[PDB]
RNA sequence: AGGGUGAAAAGAACCCCCAUCGGGGAGUGAAAUAGAACAUGAAACCGUAAGCUCUCAAGCAGUGGGAGGGGGACCAGACCCUGACCGCGUGCCUGUUGAAGAAUGAGCCGGCGACUCAUAGGCAGUGGCUUGGUUAAGGGAACCCACCGGAGCCGUAGCGA
RNA sequence: ACCCAGAGCUAGCUGGUUCUCCCCGAAAUGCGUUGAGGCGCAGCAGUUGACUGGACAUCUAGGGGUAAAGCACUGUUUCG
RNA sequence: GGCCAGUGAGACGAUGGGGGAUAAGCUUCAUCGUCGAGAGGGAAACAGCCCGGAUCACCAGCUAAGGCCCCUAAAUGACCG
RNA sequence: CGGUAGGGGAGCGUUCCGUGUUAGGGAGAAACGCGUGCGUGAGCCGCGUUGGACGAAGCGGAAGCGAGAAUGUCGGCUUGA
RNA sequence: UCGGAGAGAGGCUCGGUGAAAUAGACAUGUCUGUGAAGAUGCGGACUACCUGCACCUGGACAGAAAGACCCUAUGAAGCUU
RNA sequence: UCGCCCAUUAAAGCGGUACGUGAGCUGGGUUCAGAACGUCGUGAGACAGUUCGGUCCAUAUCCGGUGUGGGCGUUAGAGC
């Protein structure tokens, strides 16, 4: 149990009047911060770059069947006739 | 409540069987005859984002199983 | 006496290109590290060293890259991989190298 | 004593720094006695006089009082108050032995 | 906006000042240094009394040194109050490249008066399990809670649209 | 117009943000921006892991076209 | 490389320059000092100059920069101009 | 071991809860005002007066938890006189 | 020009009642110097018993209204095509 | 303001003091709203272009000044 910061609480407890964000702007006062991953009004990286081929309208990704199991991952669970290693022993 | 995703940049960052983010490349959709047959090959492929940029794309989308080397 | 000032015509330039030599005179290079991004042929060619379609002047084999004298007045680009490289534990890097490990390993 | 000098006089107590080493009663000998004093006094051509060692007894080593030590600067929220009591030493002197050398005073 | 005499009105017979108000004795009561403006009663602010002390001074008012005087029914080179005169010493905050500032803010004193909570995501510390781990709703002589509920979730295979 | 409600509207703006000690300790730059007193990333703090050897000092080797100097080139210039 | 900040108005001085009138406590870059965020001593007072980097105590001592008639620590010191 | 923004570590108090219908308390608690004790500090600890019934530790827990600044706000009381 | 005299209502004194804006703290001199470049507060000088009342407004960048000018805000609102 | 001119005169000096002085005065000029002329503007509106009309606060705390008292001081106290 850690005990946290009440935070701005005088200047030797610290984090104290202004509370560890310096001083004025955006960023200081109260309420929401921005959009997260906004650049400034630069282009951001996730609108100046293509989108991975097959997400791109349509085609469902590669999703997967099958439930793989390997030869090397049987083995630890042992069993002599093993009798019908399927869906339901495993 | 509940952290929706950010399916604006989601679909720019798949992430990879060992944990990196990769994105495809810019530039080449058109004014493609200008460029050389060179350049198109590298701008064809996958790389990482940039160690800088990480924070921005896992802050956006926080369900991508992203390992972060450790 | 508040007078107009007159506009300029000026004020235009590109951002410095960042050529010349990037792999110095007796220095490690490596088969394809770019030694000179020259404009025209300031330095030219030698041997072991290819020569590009900018006039960029890259290494195809390691070793010590060398600035020789061309005849008259020009200067040539040849690359000589190097016969024997000693090491002694005698000197003082070997010795401090060999100091600060065993305190690495003293320590945990 | 902690390289700080004293005029001292026998049957007479005296605040030092805290001897580092001394019990609460135990009797000690100072041998830096830069001078000595009487009728005829006795100056030193060197320092100490020679064999003259002042004769003296460990009282007790409680701390001075307080002195309150405030770091401040103007307008910076930089308050910073911290105290401190020095340990001294008490001693009391029982007496001086006699010098047997270098008579002055005319 | 404006609560709290006392256990009990026992709320002050009588006397004095006196037209009233109110006051002092008396009386009641554990208490009236609980008297109705009544319980504990801080500060600012207003006085009264005692110790020292300013009318040739100049000063962000203190601080280091300390003349002369005074103590506390408890015999100290100890301690406290005053403070002749000397040296030093550009109120605080905010906010600036830079503020004693003649930049901003506060008449003073007391209260109230600001990084919280819910839910999720990342990370660290700690713990439990590691026959992998964990249950959600929901059920419980309610709520907590033994004890059930394995539905789901996370880990166990990637590659490619 | 007023009154009540949405409504604790929003305010990249100003003011304000309360106990104590110890350890470390910046920046006021580049880049982009309907941006310029805002924000992003880099640069420079703290903290915690991993990889190794550098740091300061002296001595060699490299390519430079600057101070200097010069008039063979490019201009400019005085006298015969 | 992980977690998590502030900063993104700078100022003066030395030098190398540009702009200006080789004016400005002017302005803009480049290299370094100090302030900023740094007390103390020298500079009468005096952020930015010089010395020097304040953990704390002492009614001890040696010195840096700078000084030695009095205000006010130290030579009304010396010899030659 | 100077330190603004700023980060990290170690603490003190405030009311309330578990322990606890604890001991301590009308031979005097909370409070209120004074201390020639203690601590690096926030604070702690004993005192007999006023006060008239509540309520320490220690080990733990939780917050309407610490104020001098907001032309803050409510109440009191000045100054100008 | 160029003022002068006089009457009322104040002002002044005594008794009665009794406000205000303002106010970090105020033991609140002049000169020149210094400094955020215009000092009762910093340096050097000069001047100056302590304290009322009447008159006067040069200063306290006096009081009053978070400049109404100027510019900023990817502020508000009217009006135009 | 400056300036020109009339009548003078010994002469009709030039500057600093927030281009001295608005908590001393004035409000003619210039920085609000009305209205007009010229002009610019498709228009709303505009123009150190012009014209007419248009609210100037204050009980002196302190320093500072002009006056005028009181206290105390001047070493025993007084009047000249």
């Amino acid at each position: 149990r850690k005990k946290g910061k009440r935070k701005g609480r005088g200047h030797a407890a610290g984090q104290g009047g202004s509370c560890g964000f310096g001083m004025r702007g955006q960023k200081s006062r109260s309420g929401p911060g921005i959009m997260r991953g906004f650049e400034g009004g630069q282009m951001p990286l996730y609108r100046r770059i293509p989108k991975l081929r097959g997400i791109a309208g349509g085609m469902r990704a590669g999703l997967p069947k099958y439930v793989p199991i390997n030869l090397r991952d049987i083995e630890v669970a042992g069993f002599k006739e093993g009798e019908e290693v399927s869906l339901e022993s495993l | 409540y509940k952290m929706k995703t950010h399916k604006a940049s989601a679909k720019r960052f798949r992430v990879t069987g060992k944990g990196k983010i990769v994105r495809r490349r810019a530039g080449k959709q058109h004014l493609l005859a200008k460029k050389n047959t060179k350049r198109k090959n590298r701008l064809s492929k996958l790389i990482q984002v940039d160690r800088s940029d990480y924070d921005n794309v896992i802050g956006a989308l926080p369900y991508l199983k992203v390992n972060r080397k450790v | 006496h508040k007078k107009g000032a007159g506009s300029t015509k000026n004020g235009r330039d590109s951002k410095g290109q960042r050529l010349g030599v990037k792999i110095y005179g007796d220095q490690v290079a490596k088969p394809g590290a770019i030694i000179i991004r020259q404009r025209g042929t300031k330095f030219h060619p030698g041997k072991n060293v290819g020569i590009g379609k900018d006039h960029t002047i890259f290494a195809l084999i390691d070793g010590l890259v060398k600035f020789e004298k061309y005849g008259p007045d020009k200067k040539k680009v040849s690359v000589y991989p190097r016969e024997i490289q000693p090491e002694n534990p005698n000197s003082y890097r070997a010795r401090k190298r060999e100091n600060f490990r065993l305190q690495r390993e003293k320590k945990k | 004593i902690g390289s700080r000098q004293y005029i001292v006089i026998p049957g007479r107590w005296i605040y030092t720094q805290r001897l580092k080493g001394a019990t609460v009663n135990d009797k000690i000998v100072l041998n830096k006695v830069l001078l000595v004093g009487t009728k005829a006094s006795t100056y030193i051509g060197t320092p100490i006089v020679t064999n003259a060692a002042v004769h003296a007894v460990v009282e007790e080593q409680l701390l001075d009082d307080k002195v309150i030590v405030f770091k401040y600067k103007k307008k910076k929220n930089y308050r910073r108050n911290i105290g401190h009591r020095q340990p001294i030493t008490r001693i009391k002197i029982t007496g001086i032995t006699g010098y047997e050398d270098y008579p002055a005073s005319t």
